[PDB]
């Protein structure tokens, strides 16, 4: 990203993740500074941004690849696409384990409803939608001509206000 | 927490001690109200210089000595 | 480096190191972008940069750690100073894997005789400062009163020639 930046390439980006890994590996790894490295230079490019979701648009993935809110300038999703803080199956672990273990398929009942109504819900491109944070949910054939037409309306970007300075700091 | 003038040796009688005293107030010359002077950039002298379009003392130079307060 | 340079902090650096640490697991770590980083922070930054070398200054260590080759503004060693390529030993070993026979007697004669050679001729002060690339040889109780004088000579230090432009770019 700071490479492209650097070179005046616009960002596109198409997203289908469930976020960062977990695990103490990726932990003792640095995982925390390098995503926040990859957030930095996100915001800080100011080349035109534009970005694609299909399917999977989870917690910080939904955000580090290029969400309207880190300043990308247009966003669009597929009907597939599922944007959320977690995944289904994620809320639903954390939901479970307030009851006792699953001995009484009643646990295992109301995991399986839960997982259902989340994917019919929260788990949808129609939130983000209905508050603005996609631009439009696009059928996927439309994509190449409106990543065109995106393109040439944001030839000229000027970012901004920003107040010029030796430099950013960056997470090292 | 004050430094306080000292007197290093001998002992000055009183009288003395207001004379010296004294004298040194006198000398105490200045503006008579010590404080911050109005700030005025009109025709400073780094507007003045020529700058490459790409020169970094836009920044470190002209910007800076504008901006710095 | 770049956080001190961000608010003008001057850079004092006081250098006695052999170097970048040997060994896989650091290969593995990324001590060469790591490295790479420091040595972009050092170069990028504007701010006054001043030297005090005591004891090893060797390899990457004499290089990185504020070298006027990379940007310092005053150099200065103790007599203690020790600025080379690499230290006696290593050199001596460097030798040694020819006609490597470390059983032999004799080897580990010429081995100490080197070793003197090299730590009295080579790894010293003097060809440094005889070539300047430092510019002093100081009483160590000097320095206190030295970096004062030379920061305040660099009070207004100005860097460039320098061409702006978005950012520059770093090992990441
Ligand atoms: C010159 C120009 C220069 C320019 C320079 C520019 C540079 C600037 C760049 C700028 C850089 C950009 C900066 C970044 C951008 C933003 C990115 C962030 C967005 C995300 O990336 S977003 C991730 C997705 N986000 C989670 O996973 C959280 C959740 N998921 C997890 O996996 C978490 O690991 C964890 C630990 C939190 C989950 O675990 P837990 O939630 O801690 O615990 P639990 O559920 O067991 O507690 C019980 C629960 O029930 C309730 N409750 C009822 N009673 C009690 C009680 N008595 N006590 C406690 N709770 C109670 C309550 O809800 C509680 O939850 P809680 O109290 O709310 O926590
Ligand atoms: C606004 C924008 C701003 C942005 C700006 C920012 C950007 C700025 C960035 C700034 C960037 C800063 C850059 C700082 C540079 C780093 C400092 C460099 C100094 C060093 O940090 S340190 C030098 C390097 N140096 C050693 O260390 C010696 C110690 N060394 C070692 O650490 C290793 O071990 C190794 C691998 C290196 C040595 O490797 P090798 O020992 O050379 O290799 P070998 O013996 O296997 O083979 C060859 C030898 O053997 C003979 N030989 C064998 N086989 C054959 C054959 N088939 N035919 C013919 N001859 C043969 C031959 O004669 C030869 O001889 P020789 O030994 O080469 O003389």
């Amino acid at each position: 990203i700071r490479f492209c930046d650097s070179y005046n390439l616009p960002l596109v980006f198409v997203v289908d993740t469930p976020g960062a890994m977990p695990g103490v590996a990726e932990e003792k790894g640095g995982i925390i500074k390098r995503g926040g490295r990859f957030f930095n230079a996100i915001v800080e490019a100011d080349v035109p941004k534009v970005t694609v979701i299909i399917r999977k648009a989870y917690g910080g993935g939904y955000a580090v690849m290029g969400s309207k809110q880190l300043s990308a300038d247009l966003n669009f999703a597929w009907p597939t696409a599922r944007i959320a803080v977690i995944g289904a199956e994620g809320a639903a672990q954390l939901l479970v384990k307030r009851f006792p273990d699953p001995n009484a398929p009643e646990v295992q009942k109301i995991r399986d409803d839960f997982i259902e109504g989340y994917n019919l819900n929260m788990a949808t491109p129609w939130i983000a939608a209905e508050r603005g944070y996609i631009d439009a949910v696009i059928q996927p054939h439309e994509t190449r001509l409106l990543l065109r037409k995106s393109l040439r309306l944001l030839r000229d970007k000027q970012n901004g206000p920003k107040v010029q300075r030796k430099h950013g700091l960056l997470p090292l | 927490h004050e430094a306080h003038i000292k007197v290093l040796r001998g002992e000055p009688t009183p009288e003395e001690m207001a004379a010296l005293m004294a004298v040194l107030a006198s000398a105490g010359g200045g503006p008579a109200e010590p404080v911050k002077k109005e700030r005025n950039m009109w025709g400073h002298p780094v507007d003045k210089l020529r700058y490459s379009v790409f020169s970094w003392q836009r920044v470190t130079l002209l910007e800076r000595t504008h901006m710095r307060r």
